[PDB]
């Protein structure tokens, strides 16, 4: 009966290109619980207030968790015309959102740091004449169509990943680029909420 | 370290059949699972990657679904090229880990052993060396039972067996079954027996010799 | 075309060295990740390491670690695996691969046996009929080699079907082979059937008639 924010507490978290994404249904949360466990650096909303999204009811809540350095910060707003909000990740425009940056403090051991942050500093799909380039812009909760053809790790900065498109797909590739940021010394976050709207079950509420 | 379970090790189906492999990780590997196909020679390739993108040469009829820990390998319209093990492996994270695999094996009507004893060659016998071998061949299924007898009693101590995969011509198997004695310890017997028990027969099929 | 060939394998003494080489080629070597993996002969696949394109990042399992090294060469286009301090859980075919978020393409293989015994030559016998039917089975036997691989073909490889060679096996130090090959009666012995045998290892050549007895 209460959300369960469990999966984000343990293991590695994943890199902002293939995100994981938690969906809240029928059951009670508490963000000040998860918060707290956090030492949180930023913490920003769209279309609604930090202690409105706190206590109020929805049809759902989605909860996407990621590993994000601070120092790449100002690409993360929507104004930026950098590679993350391109290629990675773009929040909703129509529904009230929430970005919060925080640092895993030294204590909470149980969550794993990755060797370095990845991200794609470009997406784009070649035509069959290998020369016509369509690049894929990430739309807001989407991923990157290219998450499937980087790995869940990008090897080395720069590197190129690739992948030949079958008949039926329209043929080409499928191109995609990589870069690095080397890892803190405790590990950087950041986490996206959205809510969702229905009217037959407003079954997400804060815990009371 | 991330666990891959291919929940079964061998299948059967026939041919225009739809297979399907399933394979579960210790974990949630966020899709980041890849099917590869190994054919008999060794020879080893990739067919699926991403849970369900192809790779590219690899024909339509092979095909990926999944999620979380649970991913599926299906193969439409089995046909014959596709005798081979099956192996997934999971991407998420390192060590990248592959299951055990999964054997597949295509059905034909049944087919009963060719069975042939060979006395040791008078090149071993000179060496001092005596191998008596048996080759059981072409048969279907793969399941049988290899006895041998020497002057009608049973012998089980220095047997050696060999089994072949699927012959991917015939979807037989074969196997061979080789005593190995000393010169002189063959020498002090006459009759030599290999006996086959087979689906096929409800009596041993028999092959035997005479040192003389 | 995309071209993985291994070389390197061999017999090696436990607690010994030795280094794999792969030559890449039909494409662009030092735009992609290089891996090893190897196989068991119970036929058990396991990554061995991974190195990033340009040669910065390597990566490996705790069962190698401080054992092996990966290597590149992105000028000469060929991959490395040193191996040292070998055991005997370390007998297994090793295969380059290309990587990436998946392993693309892999090459042959090249085979690997970590033991203390020694290379020995096989004896290659052949195997007539008893002293008849519409067909008849002649086999070949081969018998007291380490290590693995022979080769065996019958009448140099032109005679391929009806063959049948099995699975070697191993009884302590060494491995025994065998190979049947049926024809039509009319087939043998009116016509040469020969069995062909190499051991490389030994640098062993074989050829064995068939003859009825
Ligand atoms: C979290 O909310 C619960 C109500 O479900 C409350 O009892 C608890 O005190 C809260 N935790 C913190 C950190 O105050």
């Amino acid at each position: 009966v209460e959300c369960d924010f469990s999966p984000l507490l343990s293991g590695t978290p994943p890199q902002v290109y293939n995100f994981k994404r938690l969906v809240f249904t029928n059951c009670n949360y508490n963000l000040t619980k998860l918060l707290s466990l956090f030492s949180v650096n930023d913490f920003t909303c769209s279309q609604i207030s930090p202690a409105a999204i706190a206590s109020n009811c929805y049809s759902s809540l989605i909860l996407d968790y990621f590993s994000y350095p601070l120092s790449m910060k100002s690409d993360l707003s929507v104004s930026s015309a950098g590679p993350i909000s391109q290629f990675n990740y773009k929040q909703s425009f129509s529904n009230p959102t929430c970005l919060i940056l925080a640092t895993v403090p030294h204590n909470l051991t149980t969550i794993t740091k990755p060797l370095k942050y990845s991200y794609i500093n470009k997406c784009s799909r070649f035509l069959s004449d290998d020369r016509t380039e369509v690049p894929q812009l990430v739309n807001a909760n989407q991923y990157s169509p290219c998450v499937s053809i980087v790995p869940s790790t990008v090897w080395e900065d720069g590197d190129y990943y690739r992948k030949q498109l079958s008949p039926l797909e329209g043929g080409g590739w499928l191109v995609a680029s990589g870069s690095t940021v080397a890892m803190t010394e405790q590990l950087q976050m950041g986490f996206g909420i959205t809510v969702q709207y229905g009217t037959d079950t407003n079954s997400v509420c804060p815990k009371l | 370290d991330i666990q891959m379970t291919q929940t079964t090790s061998s299948l059967s189906a026939s041919l225009g059949d739809r297979v399907t492999i399933i394979c579960r990780a210790s974990q949630d590997i966020n899709n980041y699972l890849n099917w590869y196909q190994q054919k008999p020679d060794g020879t080893v390739k990739l067919l699926i990657y991403y849970t369900s993108r192809l790779h590219s040469g690899v024909p339509s009829r092979f095909s990926g679904s999944g999620s979380g820990s649970d991913y599926s390998l299906t193969i439409s319209n089995l046909e014959q090229e596709d005798i081979a093990t099956y192996f997934c492996q999971q991407a998420n994270t390192l060590p990248p880990t592959f299951g055990a695999g999964t054997k597949l094996e295509l059905r034909r009507a049944d087919a009963a052993p060719t069975v042939s004893i060979f006395p040791p060659s008078s090149e071993q016998l000179t060496s001092g060396g005596a191998s008596v071998v048996c080759f059981l061949n072409n048969f279907y299924p793969k399941d049988i039972n290899v006895k041998w007898k020497i002057d009608g009693s049973e012998r089980q101590n220095g047997v050696l067996n060999s089994w072949t995969d699927q012959d991917s011509k015939d979807s037989t198997y074969s196997m061979s079954s080789t005593l190995t004695l000393t010169k002189d310890e063959y020498e002090r017997h006459n009759s030599y027996t290999c006996e086959a028990t087979h689906k096929t027969s409800t009596s041993p099929i028999v092959k035997s010799f005479n040192r003389n | 075309e995309v071209k993985l060939v291994e070389s390197g394998g061999g017999l090696v003494k436990p607690g010994g060295s030795l280094k794999l080489s792969c030559a890449a080629s039909g494409f662009t070597f030092s735009s992609y990740a290089m891996s090893w993996v190897r196989q068991t002969p119970e036929k058990r696949l396991e990554w061995v390491a991974t190195i990033s394109s340009g040669g910065t990042y390597t990566y490996y399992p705790d069962s190698v670690k401080g054992r092996f090294t990966i290597s590149r060469d992105n000028a000469e286009n060929t991959l490395y695996l040193q191996m040292s301090s070998l055991r005997s859980e370390d007998t297994a075919m090793y295969y380059c691969v290309r990587d990436g978020n998946s392993m693309d393409y892999w090459g042959q293989g090249t085979s690997v046996t970590v033991s203390s015994a020694k290379t020995t030559a096989p004896s290659v016998y052949p195997l007539a009929p008893v002293c008849t039917g519409s067909s008849v089975t002649l086999g070949c036997l081969v018998k007291g080699y380490f290590p693995e691989p022979v080769t065996l073909t019958w009448n140099s490889g032109s005679l391929s079907s009806g063959v049948h060679t099995f699975p070697a096996v191993l009884q302590s130090d060494l491995y025994t082979l065998s190979s049947s090959v049926t024809v039509t009666s009319s087939t043998w012995p009116s016509q040469s059937i020969t069995c062909n045998v190499a051991h490389p290892a030994s640098s062993t050549k074989v050829d064995k008639k068939i003859e009825p007895r």
